C-alpha cells in the first residue's frame, strides 16, 4: 500500500511536483490527491527525473502541504461519453456540475487521442447555409469543416456563435456539443437557460431526447482546467463521431483559451519562452488539439471554434496558427463594428476554402468576387476620400465609392439572438436570396 | 581548491584504516540487501532521465554519434542531437507518452535515413519514410541520409532547362529555371500552395509529351498543414494523374516538432534520387515558415539561448543548407536537376520578418502575392 | 550558538561546508580525527565501484543510497562529525562533493597550524 | 583513475549548506540540549529582497498560506519549493532580515468579513487604517474563493440605479453585472463610480430591507490623499453607512495592490452570499495588473505582451467571475461589479483594457474629447 502513492514534492501555484518512491504515472496520466478540500486531479505532464513527476492540477492548489498523498490512477483523466451526457453540463474532469445526479455513461473514455490517421480523412465539399448574408456569399461555411471566427474583444464572436447556433444547430440531425472553454460563466448560464426552454435541453426523465451537451471550463477555473476542457468537449464529441457514426456540432466558445492557459503553466514548467510570451509547444499543441476534429469515414464534426486575438492583432503568435487550422475563417472586425455594422466580418479578411466555382457554382463564385473588388478598390479610395473628400474621384470612381458603401450596409444583418438588445427582430436570409440581391 | 593538490588527493594519505577495514567487509552485504530497487548499470545503450515535452535526457549512450537515430524500448525512434557531457538531448520522433523515466535507450548506430527510389512514386509518407497512405510497406527502395551536403562549385552548371510551371503570370514575367530555387511568399489564403500545385499539375502534362529525359518528378512536402488538407490534395492530384510522378511528405501539425523539423529534408532526399540519377526533380517546401516554427520548439526545450523572436540562431543554417541542395547537376554526374519551392507566409504584408527575410537572401527568385491584389481579382495574386 | 572562527575564509558550497565541518570539529577537539577520515572514504571510493556508484549514478534512489551509508557507517569507533556528514550528502546526493570538501579541509588545517 | 569521476561535484538544492547544517550541529556532543532549528511549523528566512523572502523550512505550511514574520509583517506562502518557501510580503520588506523566524498563522490568506467591515476604511489585507479600533462584529474568510458555477447563478433580473441620467438611461446596469468604466486620466471614470455609492444611500432609505445595496470601493495604486477626500465625501453624504473602504495606495506593496481587489470582493462577497445586495468598484482596474506585473518580474517569471505575465488575463477573471447574481435556492444575493481601467490616448485595444472587455458584461466608455468640451459625464 505505501507503493503507487506518491507524495507532493513541491507546489508551484498550478504546477504539483509529485515524487514517486516506486514506480512513476506515464505523461498524461491523472492522479489524485488525498485530504484536499476537493477533488484535486492531477495530470502529469513531464517526468523530471529523481523518481519526480511534473503535474497541473484540474482545480485550485491552495492548501497543499508538501507531504500530501498523492494516488495514480493508472489512466489518462476518463470522462463519461455517450448518450447519457445529452442534456447534461459536465466540468474538465466528467464530474456533472448540473446538479442533475451522476451521469448515466456508455463509456469512460480518454481524454487524449491521437488524430484519426491519413487513411481516416473525408474529401467532401458541401456547403452549410448558416442564413448569415456575409457568410453565406463571401466565406461559405463546409458541412463538415472547421469554422473560426476570429475576433477582438467586443466584436461579436459570441453573438455569431450563438445565432449559428440558432441558425444550423435546429436544422441539424445530429447532436450538438458546446464547449465553453474559458468564456464568461453567465453565458455558460444563459446558453443553458436558452436551451432548456428551446427543447433543446430537457431535464428528468424526458432527458434522452436533448440534443446538446454542455462542457464548461469557464475563465473563473484555474490554467490547468482550462487548458484541458477543450480535450473533454473533444472527446464527447469523438464518441458521438466513431461509436454512434452521428454528424456532431461542436462550438468551442473561444479555443485561444487552449492557448492562453497553456501559456499560463509553461512558465512554471521550466521551459524557455518563444515569441511573444507564448510556450514553445504553441503549434504542436494546438496542432494535437485542432486535428482530432476532423471529418471522418465514419462521421463529420462541424466545428465552430471562436478565436480571440489578444489584442486586436491578427499577427500574435496565437490566432496566426490558428489559420492554418481551418476551412472557413471568419474574421470580425474592431472598426467594422464602430461603423454599426453588424456583424462585423471584415470581407476582404475572412477566406473559405468553399469559395471555389467548381463546389459552389460558377454564379455564386462570380458574385462574391465582384462584392470583393469593389470593397478592395473602396479600400483603396480611403485615404483620397479621407484627405481630399469624394469630390476629387473620377465619375466612375463614386460609382465605385456608392456602390461599396451600399453593399456594405447590404452585408449587415439583424440576428434573432439580437432581437433582446437591439429591438429589431432576426433576418434569416435563403442562400440564393443574397446571390440575387448582390 | 586548485587541481593540483585535488589531484594530489589521488594517492593515498590515510594514515589509519578503521573504516576502510571495517565497511571493506560491510559494503557487499549492504549493496545486496537493496539490490531489488538498483537498475542495471548502462554503458552503452540509454536509460532516460528526464522526458517531457518531446524531449528525452537520456543517461549513457557513450558510443553515439551526434545527429544519430536512437530507439527507446517503447519502439519510438529518437535523434540525439546534443551530445552532453553527462548525458544526450533526443528529440522524440512521435508522442513522448509512451517514454517514462528509466526506459532502455537503444542505439540503431546509423544516422537518420529515409527510403529514396522509384518505390516512393507515388505514396504519401510521413516525415521520416513511413507510409501513410495505408498501400503497404515501400517496395523498391532504398535508404539514403537526409543530411547529404550540397552539390559544390565543380558540380554544377549553369540553369539552362526551362521548367515551365502553366501560371503564365509567373512563365512570362518571373521565369523560373531548371535547378532554381524560386520562393513563393505572401500572406495566409494569397494562393501560394495553389502556384505550387499548378506548377504539379503542368508537369504531369509535360510528362506525356516529352522523351523521357525531361521529364520532371515531383516531391510535395506538407509542413504543419492539417491532415485533411493533405487529403484533399492527393485526391486533387490522383484525380488529375500527377500522383504517378509525385512524391508527397506530410508531418502534418498533429506530428511531433522533430518531424516537421525533418520532412524538408527527408522530402529533399527522396527528391535528390532524381537529380543524382540524371532526371529532373521539383521539390515544393509547403510552408518552410511551420518548419522554422517546428525547429524553435526543440531549440528552446533542448535549452538553447533563442535570438530573433525567440528563433535559433542557427535558423539561418536551417533554411541555407536545405534550399542549396536543389542545383543542376554537371555533365560528368548526370546533368540532373533538382528546383525548390519554399513557401514562406508572412504576416499583414511584413516581408521584414526574421524568417522572411533568411529564405529570400537564399533563393534566387521571389513570387511575392499580395492580398490587396488578390481581392482586385488578380488571381493569382503576383506583385 | 557560539562557533569557532575558520582560519581563513573560503569559497561556496563546497568549501562552506568544509568551513562548517571544521568550526564543528573544532568544538568537538576531533580535528585530526575527522580529517583523516576523509582520505579513508577517498581510499573507499578508489577501492569500490559500489560506493562511487551512490555519487555518480543518477539511478540510485535517495532512499536507497541514505540506507547503503548509513547501514554501512554503523557506529564502529568513528566519529559522529562523520556519521553526521556522510549521510547529509547522502539524503542530496551530493557524496561527490566529498573530494572537495576533503581539499578544503586540508586548506583550513594547515592554517590552524 | 576511480576518482575521475568525482573532481567536480553535481547536486541541485542551491541551499546545500542549510541542509548540512542542520546535520552536524546535533553531531556536537553540546549542542543536543534542544537546540533545534524549528521547521515544522516556523521557518527562517534565506534571502530577502524586492518583496520576496526565501524561508527555509516550514514543512506543513500550506499553498496560499498567510505567514507571518517575527516583525509582524505578514506574507503568503506562493512557491512552495523542495527545500525553501517562497514568501511574498504583505509589507515593506526592510524589516525582514536573513535569520528571521517566520510563523504558519494555520490558514489560507483571508480578510474580515461581516456587518463590523461597514464604516470602516480597510488596508489590502483586513487591518483598519481609519484609526477607530480593530473590526468588532466580523468574521474571517478567504480573499481567494472560487466563483459560483452555472447553476448557483441566476438571470440579472432587478435594476441597479447609478443616479446618472447618461448611465441609466442608455447603458442599463442591472444587479449582478460587471460593467466596465473606461477612459483616459480625469475623464470622470471615479465621478461615476462615487454617484454610484452615494445613490445607494439615497435609495436604502426607501427600499425595504431585503432590496439595500451594499458598497465596496477597493482604491488600488491611488493617492492616499485623494483616499482619504473620499471617505470625507461619504460621511458628510451618510454613505458610509454602507459603505466598505479598501484602500492600497501608490506606497503601500505591490502584494498589497494585487490583493486589495481580493480584499475588497471578500467583504463584498459576504453580501451576495446571505441574499443582500453588494456593489463592488475596483478603481483603477490597471493599477492592479502594473502591481501584478512588478510581483511577477520580481519573481522572474517571462513576461509576456508589454511585459505582463501570462496569467493577467487569470487575475482579472477570476476576481471578476466572483460579481454573480445568485439563484433562489442560494439566498437570490447579487454582486455588482465596477472595475475602472484607465487608458492611454483613448487606445483601447491594449493589453490590459481588451482583457477585461472580454470579461465584463458591458463598458462605460468615457471619452476624452467631450470631456474638455464641458460634456460632463462624457460617455461615449
Ligand atoms: N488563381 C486563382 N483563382 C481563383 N482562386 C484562387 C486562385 N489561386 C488561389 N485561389 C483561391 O484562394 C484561396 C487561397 O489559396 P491557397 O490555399 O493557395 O492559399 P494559401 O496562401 O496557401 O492559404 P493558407 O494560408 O490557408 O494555406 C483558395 O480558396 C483558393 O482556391
Ligand atoms: N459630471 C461632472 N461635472 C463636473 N465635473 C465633473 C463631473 N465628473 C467629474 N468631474 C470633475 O472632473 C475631474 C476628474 O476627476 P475624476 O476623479 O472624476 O477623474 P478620473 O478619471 O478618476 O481621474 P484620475 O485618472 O486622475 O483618477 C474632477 O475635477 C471632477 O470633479
Ligand atoms: N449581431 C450583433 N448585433 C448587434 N450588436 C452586436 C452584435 N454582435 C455584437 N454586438 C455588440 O457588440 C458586443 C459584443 O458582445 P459579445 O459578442 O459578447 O463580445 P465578444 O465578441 O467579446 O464575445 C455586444 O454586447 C453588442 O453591443
Ligand atoms: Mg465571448
Ligand atoms: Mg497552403
Ligand atoms: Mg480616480
Amino acid at each position: 500500500p505505501a507503493i503507487d502513492a506518491g507524495y507532493v514534492s513541491q507546489v508551484i501555484g498550478p504546477v504539483v511536483d509529485v515524487r514517486f518512491d516506486g514506480e512513476l504515472p506515464s505523461i498524461l496520466s491523472s492522479l489524485e490527491v488525498e485530504g484536499h478540500s476537493v477533488r484535486l486531479v492531477l495530470e502529469v505532464a513531464q517526468h523530471m527525473g529523481d523518481n519526480t513527476v511534473r503535474c497541473i492540477a484540474m482545480d485550485s492548489t491552495d492548501g497543499l502541504v508538501r507531504g500530501q498523498k498523492v494516488v495514480d490512477t493508472g489512466s489518462p483523466i476518463k470522462v463519461p461519453v455517450g448518450r447519457g451526457t445529452l442534456g447534461r453540463i459536465m466540468n474538465v474532469i466528467g464530474e456533472p456540475v448540473d446538479e442533475q445526479g451522476p451521469i448515466d455513461a456508455a463509456d469512460i473514455w480518454s481524454i487524449h487521442r491521437e488524430a484519426p490517421e491519413f487513411t481516416e480523412q473525408s474529401t467532401e465539399q458541401e456547403i452549410l447555409v448558416t442564413g448569415i448574408k456575409v457568410v453565406d456569399l463571401l466565406a461559405p461555411y463546409q458541412r463538415g469543416g472547421k469554422i473560426g471566427l476570429f475576433g477582438g474583444a467586443g466584436v461579436g464572436k459570441t453573438v455569431l456563435i450563438m445565432e449559428l447556433i440558432n441558425n444550423v444547430a435546429k436544422a441539424h440531425g445530429g447532436f450538438s456539443v458546446f464547449a465553453g472553454v474559458g468564456e464568461r460563466t453567465r453565458e455558460g448560464n444563459d446558453l443553458y437557460r436558452e436551451m432548456i426552454e428551446s427543447g433543446v435541453i430537457k431535464l428528468g426523465a424526458e432527458r434522452g431526447n436533448s440534443k446538446c451537451t454542455l462542457v464548461y471550463g469557464q475563465m473563473n477555473e484555474p490554467p490547468g482546467a482550462r487548458a484541458r476542457v477543450a480535450l473533454t468537449g473533444l472527446t464527447v464529441a469523438e464518441y458521438f463521431r466513431d461509436i454512434e457514426g452521428q454528424d456532431v456540432l461542436l462550438f468551442v466558445d473561444n479555443i485561444f483559451r487552449f492557448t492562453q492557459a497553456n501559456s499560463e503553466v509553461s512558465a512554471l514548467l521550466g521551459r524557455i519562452p518563444s515569441a511573444v510570451g507564448y510556450q514553445p509547444t504553441l503549434a504542436t499543441d494546438l496542432g494535437g488539439l485542432q486535428e482530432r476534429i476532423t471529418t471522418t469515414t465514419k462521421g463529420s464534426i462541424t466545428s465552430v471554434q471562436a478565436v480571440y486575438v489578444p489584442a486586436d492583432d491578427l499577427t500574435d503568435p496565437a490566432p496566426a496558427t490558428t489559420f492554418a487550422h481551418l476551412d472557413a475563417t471568419t474574421v470580425l472586425s474592431r472598426s467594422i463594428a464602430e461603423l454599426g455594422i453588424y456583424p462585423a466580418v471584415d470581407p476582404l479578411d475572412s477566406t473559405s476554402r468553399m469559395l471555389n466555382p467548381n463546389v459552389i457554382g460558377a454564379e455564386h463564385y462570380n458574385v462574391a468576387r465582384g462584392v470583393q473588388k469593389v470593397l478592395q478598390d473602396y479600400k483603396n479610395l480611403q485615404d483620397i476620400i479621407a484627405i481630399l473628400g469624394m469630390d476629387e474621384l473620377s465619375e466612375e470612381d463614386k460609382l465605385t465609392v456608392a456602390r461599396a458603401r451600399k453593399i456594405q450596409r447590404f452585408l449587415s444583418q439583424p440576428f434573432q439572438v439580437a432581437e433582446v438588445f437591439t429591438g429589431t427582430p432576426g433576418k434569416y436570409v435563403d442562400l440564393a436570396d443574397t446571390i440575387s440581391g448582390f | 581548491a586548485d587541481a593540483k593538490a585535488l589531484d594530489e588527493l589521488r594517492k593515498p594519505k590515510f594514515s589509519s584504516k578503521y573504516l576502510i577495514q571495517h565497511v571493506s567487509q560491510k559494503l557487499i552485504p549492504a549493496v545486496k540487501e537493496w539490490e531489488k530497487s538498483y537498475q542495471p548499470p548502462v554503458i552503452h545503450l540509454g536509460r532516460v532521465l528526464s522526458v517531457g515535452d518531446g524531449i528525452a535526457r537520456v543517461y549513457g549512450l557513450k558510443s553515439v554519434q551526434a545527429g544519430e537515430l536512437v530507439c527507446f524500448d517503447s519502439g519510438v525512434k529518437g535523434m540525439a542531437l546534443n551530445l552532453q557531457a553527462d548525458h544526450v538531448g533526443v528529440v522524440v520522433f512521435g508522442n513522448d507518452s509512451v517514454i517514462h523515466q528509466g526506459d532502455l535507450v537503444y542505439r540503431t548506430g546509423q544516422i537518420v535515413n529515409v527510403p529514396i527510389g522509384p518505390g516512393t512514386l507515388g505514396r504519401v509518407t510521413d516525415g521520416l519514410g513511413q507510409p501513410i497512405d495505408g498501400k503497404g510497406p515501400l517496395t523498391n527502395v532504398r535508404s539514403s541520409l537526409v543530411e547529404v551536403k550540397a552539390p559544390g562549385i565543380i558540380a554544377r552548371q549553369s540553369v539552362r532547362e526551362p521548367l515551365f510551371t502553366g501560371v503564365k503570370a509567373v512563365d512570362a514575367l518571373v521565369p523560373i529555371g531548371r535547378g532554381q530555387r524560386e520562393l513563393i511568399i505572401g500572406d495566409r489564403q494569397t494562393g501560394k500552395t495553389a502556384v505550387a500545385i499548378d506548377a504539379i499539375i503542368h508537369q504531369k502534362n509535360c510528362n506525356e509529351q516529352v522523351p523521357k529525359a525531361q521529364r520532371v518528378y515531383c516531391v510535395y512536402v506538407a509542413v504543419g498543414q492539417k491532415r485533411s488538407t493533405v487529403a484533399q490534395l492527393v485526391k486533387l492530384f490522383t484525380q488529375t494523374g500527377a500522383m504517378r510522378y509525385t512524391i508527397m511528405v506530410s508531418a502534418t501539425a498533429s506530428d511531433a516538432a522533430p518531424l516537421q523539423f525533418l520532412a524538408p529534408y527527408s522530402g529533399c532526399a527522396m527528391a535528390e534520387y532524381f537529380r543524382d540519377t540524371g532526371k529532373h526533380g521539383l521539390i515544393i517546401y509547403d510552408d518552410l515558415s511551420k518548419q522554422s516554427v517546428a525547429y524553435r520548439q526543440m531549440s528552446l526545450l533542448l535549452r538553447r539561448p533563442p535570438g530573433r523572436e525567440a528563433f535559433p540562431g542557427d535558423v539561418f543554417y536551417l533554411h541555407s543548407r536545405l534550399l542549396e541542395r536543389a542545383a543542376k547537376l554537371s555533365k560528368e554526374l548526370g546533368g540532373g536537376s533538382l528546383t525548390a519551392f519554399p513557401v514562406i507566409e508572412t504576416q499583414a504584408g511584413d516581408v521584414s520578418a526574421y524568417i522572411a527575410t533568411n529564405v529570400i537572401s537564399i533563393t534566387d527568385g521571389q513570387i511575392f502575392l499580395e492580398t490587396e491584389l488578390f481581392y482586385k481579382g488578380i488571381r493569382p495574386a503576383l506583385n | 550558538l557560539k562557533l569557532p572562527t575558520a582560519p581563513l575564509q573560503l569559497s561556496g558550497t563546497s568549501a562552506q561546508i568544509a568551513t562548517l565541518l571544521w568550526q564543528v570539529a573544532a568544538k568537538e577537539n576531533q580535528l585530526d580525527k575527522v580529517q583523516d577520515e576523509l582520505y579513508q572514504f577517498i581510499e573507499l571510493f578508489k577501492q569500490h565501484s559500489e560506493l562511487r556508484r551512490l555519487a555518480t549514478d543518477p539511478f540510485v534512489p535517495t532512499l536507497v543510497r541514505t540506507k547503503i551509508i548509513s547501514s554501512v557507517l554503523k557506529d564502529s569507533g568513528a566519529s559522529e562529525i562523520t556519521k553526521k556528514l556522510f549521510e547529509a550528502l547522502a539524503d542530496e546526493g551530493a557524496l561527490s562533493a566529498l573530494l572537495e570538501v576533503t581539499v578544503n579541509y586540508e586548506e583550513l588545517m594547515l592554517a590552524h597550524k
